[PDB]
């Protein structure tokens, strides 16, 4: 709808002099588009495996 | 494509290469030399932040299409008139680029003919 | 899987079914204790052919050192049951 | 697997094994059934034309160019049964075969369940305990001096006797324990 | 070729013993003994204890701890087109220069 | 005729194509019989030690102990300094060290010289 | 979860009507979607703009002078 | 007008008219031809002939 | 709940080479003077519901009839509704 | 710091006056309490140090090693509890006394504000180790291993004493603070070159450097379990700590004097990683893996950049924990098998699942899997060496690939596959071994949450 774009750096892991390493998530177009596709495929695969490997 | 076969099987200097074009001055053809017009300013193109490769002479229709797509969101196929206009203008730009290529080819042809005629006249 | 637990009389029925369609031997004369080399006059190559026929039809393959010493349907049934661990 | 091997293979054994391998690879080449039957009959025809040869020198000269012909057209990707030593499920269930002696290490709380099974297990253990003491003497008195010449074991001869070295063979995890 | 009599006898006896053992592997109806001792609705509670609570915790953590520090959450500025109006200021963006429109 | 199969180190000759067992003599049969005899003797000993109900341990295998001792603890006493061994040791233990030293020395000299002359563009190279 | 289907041993397996009708319905849905999309839009498949021929373009608009002026 | 069309067709068109290596063009075209070929092989060998599985 | 119903095997007289493409194999074997002993063993692969096969093209357009009918109905409805 | 040293000393009268059947409980409980007390040293400051007195001082480099040393003793006692079941009370008390003395010497060594005291204790840590290896060793090669371990160390360390007394005579003080503040450049001369060699080789032989590592496989194979853990975990880090301490006076000689050792280490990592592939023994494989990791640490220390030092400290801690866990697992396997050979026992995952899980976790940690501190140190050293020269990446990547290969090979050979048929004494794993593995592994996955505690003074 909008084209919302966002990166979240919640937890600051450690600082090495002038470098900062923090737990940063990028929620760009690629990520926000690939999360639902991967989740849908995994859901279908898990439902199929509930039958394939019952034994 | 036939042009590639012509260049790699005929004479290389007969027709140009995409890397070095254009090789002749713009005013060689006709002296009026009309200037291309751009209807989208720097600031509004920056505000729309299209792309670096999308900021060409066809930008106004792209901005209109983006405005439509943002406005009528739930109906994802709501407007196609501005989409068709954007493709039509892109097709026109491609036509102009092909015009540049053919103009360069024919001008190089005429230059080669002139050089051959001058050499023959000097020899004769 | 849903594989039914195949049993000895089912195995014997399968062996007799495969053998009875082997036209080189008459179904009436054959018996589950009948031999191959003497009681039916079958060649060694023919015996290899029946061994491969059971191989194809049962879905499991018998090693050569064990296949060449099977001469009766009863011992074929016994070998298959031993391989597939059949109770009754 | 069950039968003990001999020191060498006779000429008939080699011929039969070559015939089986050739038919298998021919079936692999000809996917459909009718083609397989036709060419298998042709192969049998070309195979039995030298059945009645007498001299072993020429027969050994044969089955040598035959092996080369087989190796030239051996279908580099043959069909292998799923449980065969080359199949897709060769050793699939080998991670489920738990040895029987593991049950000797179970906690008494775990042995509280399945009590009749463990009673039968104790009965089997006593049977093995007596049978082993009989089998060692039987095997000692039956084997020839200088050590056995082949790995073939004799059966039980008396009434109460049991076949020597039967514990490993008799009890197994299963073909498909889980 | 074929089985030797000793081989046949040994195989028969081994087969009998193997079948006896395999039959002994069965379970009686009472064999598994379990000692008992204790100390839309399904989806309704699932969406409550698995979706709603993580949403609450994440929202609290993000909105009063993450954004308290500067630049932790930075969002791409929304695209501005000719014709829209800004909520913060109320000014209107001037439109285009009426490009010639044919086809 | 058919193209021949040429065996190599990593693709050995198949048993069927091998001609050793097609030249059959009585001494070959005797050799095969003796091989089967010793193999069956070892198998019988292993099976006797294997089915014993009284045994509650690991069957000590002399071959495994012999292999481990030969691989690990019996190398030096059988070692002799010979031109082949000395040359191989010198090469494989000295050549790589000097080769890598030369490579890194030239690379670092080139970088250090570029640092002196100043055309390296070390901008933003803060961490080191 | 399903119904009880028994083996056949050299006969055709039992087929429930549900899977047959579902498969036929989904194949029909795919073909209907293909036909509808193609009918609605023929441009994606064949192009929506003619390709100009560069030979027909006259020398006037390309600024070619007849080998004498310059 | 299937799911794979909207990606693969545009991939082929974009590859066809860019200043790229010609050998890559040829290999891509042969690769998609072989893709169709092996899909045909799967369908033909798994769904067309007479049954060949155990009885 | 498992598959325990005591399945009965069919009779062995049912399977005949007749009506199958094994006739060509048998005739070409008899022309050179042989026969296939295992000819009947695979007759079941051509006897029952497996007798009728579908061509690759015919398999491809599995549901053209229903889809075409639905497409024609939809186009007619759209034509008669938009023309208003 | 006497609040740590005094209880360690009191551990001896405690264990000697304890009952015959309660020595292990008392020793374990009070050593865990000592570790809890020693946890307070981790609170360092960005300034100089925690100068306790004129004799002991604590930095943020000595604090992690001190904590690891104090934490290792309970695991040593829990591991040694198995094979000492049939041992008399006096000899068990002597073993515990030797372990306590080793801990006390290491604790006094790691702070040691003066260099001569550091050398005295860093050579004193050699007697209890030799006694443990030579006395409570199973194989008949323990005597040769003890002789090798003693002499390889002492030959390197003897010139260090002469170098230290010469430095005291010229400079005038061997206190570390005065050394650091009054440091002056060493001119390029033969005498200074030999001073550098004398000061460096003593620590390089102990890590060890490739070419001087012959003592480590023998000492690790022949020693008992506790000796193996104390060798792989702490006693190797003595060389690294010593060199990071002493290299403050060898500049700028070190820039051009590090080339032979750098090349030796960067090729010996590959050589020992390859050696790990074709190994018929387990403890030898873990020993060679330790040699490879210590070669990487040597490279990091010789590079002499802040990231090199941080990665070196992290790698030392991580490798100590991982090697101790691996030696523990190998010892538990050997106790049941009684053979110590990789391919004799196979497919143990089907029989002992939880031990297979511990094997998998230990292999993953040794494999330098992110975000464990193993990979933190590894990657820091990789980046520092890349800054040193862009061609080091080839050797480092080859080492990483071979490390993964041999780790997964060790896991697969002993866990996957079909079980050996003729082994029927694989009793289920006790609670002691599972607790030992858990106490080995949980600190690693806890330290991966707070890396700054083990990143050294240059953080
Ligand atoms: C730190 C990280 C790792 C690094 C450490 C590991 C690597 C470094 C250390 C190890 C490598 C160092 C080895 C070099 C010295 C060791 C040789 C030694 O001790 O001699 C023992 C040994 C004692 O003599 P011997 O036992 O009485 O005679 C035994 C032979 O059968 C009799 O031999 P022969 O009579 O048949 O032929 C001998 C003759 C023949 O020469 C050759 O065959 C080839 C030429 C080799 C050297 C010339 C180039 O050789 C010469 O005349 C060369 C003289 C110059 O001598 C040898 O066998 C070796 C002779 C060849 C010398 C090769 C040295 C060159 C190596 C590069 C430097
Ligand atoms: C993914 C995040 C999960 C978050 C949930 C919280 C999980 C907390 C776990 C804390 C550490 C686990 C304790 C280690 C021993 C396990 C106890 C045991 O024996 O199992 C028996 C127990 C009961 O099973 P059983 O049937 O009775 O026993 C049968 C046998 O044991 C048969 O055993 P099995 O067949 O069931 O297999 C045992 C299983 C469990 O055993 C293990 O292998 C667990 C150890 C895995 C670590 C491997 C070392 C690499 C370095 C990772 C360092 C991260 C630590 C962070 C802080 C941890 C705080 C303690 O192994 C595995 O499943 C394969 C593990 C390989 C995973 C590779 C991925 C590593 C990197 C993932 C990202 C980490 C940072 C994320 C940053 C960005 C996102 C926020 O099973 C469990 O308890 C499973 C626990 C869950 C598995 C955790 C695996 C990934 C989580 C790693 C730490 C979480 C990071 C924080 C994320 C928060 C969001
Ligand atoms: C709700 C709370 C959540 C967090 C809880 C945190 C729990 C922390 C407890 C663990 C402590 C870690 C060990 C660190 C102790 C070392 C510090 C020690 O040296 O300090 C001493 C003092 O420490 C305490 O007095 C005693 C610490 C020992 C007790 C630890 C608490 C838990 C131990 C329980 C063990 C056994 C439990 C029961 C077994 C059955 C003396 O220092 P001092 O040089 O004078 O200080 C001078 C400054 N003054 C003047 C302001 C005082
Ligand atoms: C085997 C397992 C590992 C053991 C440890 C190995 C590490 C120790 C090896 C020693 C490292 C280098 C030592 C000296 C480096 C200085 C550079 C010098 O060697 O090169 C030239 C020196 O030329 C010659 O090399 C002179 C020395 C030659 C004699 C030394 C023996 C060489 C081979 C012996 C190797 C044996 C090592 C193992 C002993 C057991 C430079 O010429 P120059 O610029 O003018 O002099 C520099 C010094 N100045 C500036 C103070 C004047
Ligand atoms: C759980 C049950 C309780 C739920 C109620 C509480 C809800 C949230 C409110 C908690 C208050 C926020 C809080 O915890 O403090 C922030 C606190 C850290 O404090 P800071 O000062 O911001 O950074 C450290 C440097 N000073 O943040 C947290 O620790 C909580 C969230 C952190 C992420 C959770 C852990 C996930 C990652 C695990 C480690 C993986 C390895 C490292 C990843 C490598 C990335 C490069
Ligand atoms: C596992 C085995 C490792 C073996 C390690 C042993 C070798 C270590 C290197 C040599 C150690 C001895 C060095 C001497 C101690 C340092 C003291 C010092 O530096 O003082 C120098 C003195 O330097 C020396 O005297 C050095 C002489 C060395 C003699 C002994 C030689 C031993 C072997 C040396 C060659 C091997 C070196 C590499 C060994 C590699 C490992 C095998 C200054 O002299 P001044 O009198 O003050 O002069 C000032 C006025 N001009
Ligand atoms: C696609 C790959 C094709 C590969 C083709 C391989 C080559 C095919 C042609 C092989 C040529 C030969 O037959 S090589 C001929 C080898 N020599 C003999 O056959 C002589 C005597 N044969 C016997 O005695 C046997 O036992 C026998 C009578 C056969 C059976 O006997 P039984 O049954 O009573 O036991």
């Amino acid at each position: 709808h909008t084209g919302q774009e966002m990166i979240i750096s919640n937890w600051h892991w450690m600082t090495l002099q002038t470098v900062e390493l923090s737990l940063s998530f990028k929620m760009d177009y690629f990520s926000v588009m690939f999360i639902p596709v991967a989740l849908f495929v995994t859901w279908s695969i898990m439902e199929f495996s509930m039958w394939y490997m019952h034994s | 494509g036939a042009h590639l076969a012509r260049r790699y099987l005929g004479d290389a200097s007969k027709e140009p290469d995409p890397l070095r074009m254009p090789t002749f001055p713009p005013d060689y053809g006709f002296p009026e030399r009309k200037e291309r017009e751009m209807v989208a300013t720097q600031q509004e193109m920056n505000d729309a932040q299209l792309m670096l490769q999308q900021r060409d002479y066809c930008a106004h229709y792209l901005i209109q299409l983006l405005k439509c797509k943002r406005d009528s969101f739930p109906n994802f196929l709501a407007c196609k008139h501005e989409q068709h206009d954007w493709d039509y203008c892109e097709h026109l730009d491609y036509v102009k680029r092909m015009k540049e290529f053919e103009r360069e080819r024919r001008l190089l042809q005429r230059k080669k003919r002139r050089e051959q005629r001058e050499a023959e006249m000097a020899r004769g | 899987s849903d594989a039914p637990p195949l049993t000895l009389e089912a195995i014997k029925d399968r062996v007799l079914y495969v053998l009875k369609l082997y036209d080189k031997i008459d179904p009436e004369k054959l018996s589950v204790n009948s031999h191959f080399m003497k009681d039916l006059g079958l060649d060694s190559l023919d015996q290899v052919e029946i061994i491969m026929a059971m191989e194809d039809e049962f879905g499991f393959e018998i090693p050569d050192i064990d296949a060449e010493k099977l001469m009766c349907p009863q011992e074929i049934v016994d070998y298959i049951a031993d391989k597939k661990d059949v109770y009754e | 697997a069950f039968s003990a091997p001999a020191a060498y293979l006779t000429h008939q054994q080699k011929v039969l094994r070559l015939y089986k391998r050739a038919l298998r690879h021919l079936e692999s080449w000809c996917v459909h059934r009718d083609k397989y039957r036709y060419f298998a009959c042709l192969m049998r025809a070309r195979f039995d034309e030298h059945k009645n040869e007498k001299d072993m020198v020429k027969a050994t000269q044969l089955l040598r160019q035959a092996e080369e012909e087989f190796w030239y057209g051996q279908h580099p990707q043959p069909y292998i049964f799923p449980e065969s030593p080359g199949g897709t499920s060769y050793e699939r269930y080998e991670c489920y075969k738990v040895p029987e002696w593991c049950l000797d290490d179970w906690h008494p709380s775990e042995k509280a369940m399945y009590p009749d099974y463990f009673a039968k297990r104790e009965q089997w253990k006593r049977l093995r305990r007596e049978s082993w003491e009989r089998e060692v003497k039987q095997l000692q008195e039956e084997t020839p001096p200088g050590g056995p010449r082949t790995e073939a074991l004799p059966p039980a001869r008396k009434e109460g006797d049991l076949p020597p070295l039967w514990w490993h063979i008799v009890t197994r995890p299963r073909e498909r324990p889980m | 070729s074929g089985y030797t009599p000793d081989e046949k006898l040994r195989l028969q006896q081994l087969r009998e013993l193997r079948r006896r053992w395999l039959k002994d592997q069965e379970l009686s109806p009472r064999e598994p003994v379990l000692p008992p001792r204790r100390v839309t609705y399904r989806h309704s509670i699932f969406a409550v204890t698995h979706v709603l609570i993580p949403v609450w915790i994440i929202h609290y953590y993000l909105k009063y701890h993450v954004t308290a520090k500067p630049y932790t959450v930075v969002e791409r500025k929304p695209r501005i087109f000719p014709g829209d109006t800004i909520l913060e200021t109320g000014e209107v963006i001037p439109l285009m220069k009426e490009f010639p429109d044919q086809h | 005729s058919f193209p021949k199969y040429k065996p190599s180190r990593l693709a050995t000759l198949p048993a069927t194509l091998d001609p050793a067992e097609y030249d059959i003599s009585p001494e070959t049969r005797k050799a095969q019989a003796e091989r089967l005899a010793i193999r069956s003797r070892l198998k019988r000993e292993y099976l006797l030690q294997y089915n014993d109900p009284n045994r509650l341990g690991v069957i000590e295998d002399p071959a495994l102990i012999r292999w481990t001792y030969a691989r690990s603890a019996n190398i030096y006493p059988n070692f002799r300094p010979t031109p082949k061994t000395s040359l191989l040791g010198a090469l494989f233990g000295i050549g790589p060290l000097f080769f890598w030293y030369y490579v890194f020395k030239t690379d670092r000299d080139k970088k250090e010289k570029l640092i002196q002359e100043g055309k390296l563009d070390q901008t933003f190279n803060i961490s080191y | 979860g399903g119904v009880h289907i028994e083996p056949r041993y050299r006969q055709f397996p039992q087929l429930t009507r549900s899977q047959l009708i579902q498969a036929e319905f989904f194949s029909a849905t795919m073909w209907f979607w293909i036909l509808w999309r193609f009918w609605h839009d023929s441009d994606a498949v064949l192009g929506h703009f003619p390709y100009p021929d560069p030979s027909q373009w006259t020398d006037e608009e390309l600024g070619i002078l007849p080998d004498d002026e310059d | 007008y299937l799911t794979g069309f909207y990606s693969k067709d545009l991939i082929i068109e974009a590859v066809n008219m860019s200043y790229t290596n010609a050998w890559a063009l040829l290999m891509t075209l042969i690769a998609t031809s072989l893709t169709a070929a092996y899909s045909t092989r799967i369908i033909f060998f798994a769904f067309l002939g007479k049954p060949r599985f155990p009885p | 709940e498992h598959g325990h119903s005591k399945m009965e095997l069919p009779d062995y007289k049912q399977w005949k080479i007749e009506g199958t493409p094994l006739e060509t194999v048998q005739e070409k074997l008899a022309a050179r003077g042989l026969r296939d002993p295992w000819g009947r063993n695979e007759a079941w692969r051509y006897s029952g519901g497996f007798a009728n096969n579908v061509s690759f093209v015919g398999a491809l357009l599995k549901g053209f009839k229903w889809g075409f009918a639905a497409f024609v109905v939809a186009v007619g409805a759209e034509y008669y509704l938009e023309s208003q | 710091m006497l609040k740590i040293i005094i209880p360690t000393t009191m551990l001896l009268p405690m264990t000697w006056m304890s009952k015959h059947n309660m020595i292990w409980i008392n020793a374990t409980v009070h050593s865990l309490l000592i570790s809890l007390i020693s946890l307070s040293l981790l609170n360092q400051l960005g300034e100089n140090s925690l100068n306790f007195s004129l004799t002991f001082f604590s930095d943020s480099l000595s604090a992690p090693l001190l904590v690891l040393t104090t934490w290792l003793l309970p695991l040593m006692l829990m591991a040694s509890q198995s094979h000492l079941s049939k041992e008399t009370t006096t000899r068990k008390k002597l073993y515990i006394t030797m372990l306590i003395l080793l801990q006390l010497f290491l604790i006094m060594t790691f702070t040691a504000t003066e260099l001569i005291l550091f050398y005295i204790l860093f050579e004193a840590t050699l007697v209890p180790t030799l006694i443990i290896i030579t006395r409570w060793g199973n194989q008949t090669e323990r005597l040769n291993a003890g002789l090798y371990f003693l002499f390889y160390t002492l030959a390197g360390s003897l010139p260090l004493l002469v170098a230290l007394v010469y430095i005291q005579n010229t400079t005038g003080s061997l206190n570390f603070l005065i050394i650091h503040y009054w440091s002056h450049p060493l001119s390029n001369s033969w005498s200074n070159i030999f001073m550098w060699l004398a000061c460096i080789m003593a620590f390089m032989v102990k890590m060890p450097l490739y070419g001087l590592h012959l003592w480590l496989p023998k000492a690790h194979v022949e020693a008992p379990i506790a000796g193996s853990m104390v060798l792989a975990a702490v006693l190797l880090k003595l060389g690294g700590y010593g060199m990071m301490r002493i290299t403050t006076i060898l500049n700028p000689l070190t820039n051009y004097m590090a080339y032979p050792f750098l090349m030796l280490s960067m090729w010996g990592m590959i050589m020992t990683s390859s050696i790990c592939l074709r190994q018929t023994d387990l403890k030898s494989l873990i020993a060679y893996s330790s040699v490879s990791h210590m070669a990487l640490v040597i490279v990091a220390i010789m590079i002499q950049t802040p990231w090199s030092f941080m990665g070196a400290t992290a790698l030392m801690i991580a490798h100590g924990l991982t090697s101790s866990m691996l030696f523990c697992l190998a010892n538990t396997n050997y106790e049941r098998v009684h053979s110590r050979t990789m391919i004799l026992a196979r497919g143990l995952q089907t029989l002992l699942p939880l031990m297979a899980t511990w094997w998998l976790v230990a292999s993953l940690t040794n494999l330098a899997l992110p975000p464990s501190i193993n990979l933190i140190g590894e990657l820091f050293i990789i980046t520092a060496s890349f800054s040193w020269s862009n061609i080091t990446i080839i050797l480092m990547g080859m080492n990483m690939m071979i490390t993964a290969l041999y780790s997964l090979y060790m896991l697969i050979t002993t866990q996957r596959g079909k079980y050996t048929h003729h082994i029927n004494n694989i009793k289920p794993s006790f609670t002691r071994e599972n607790a030992l593995m858990a106490l080995h592994i949980l600190p690693l996955l806890l330290l991966t949450l707070n890396p700054k505690m083990i990143l050294g003074p240059l953080y």
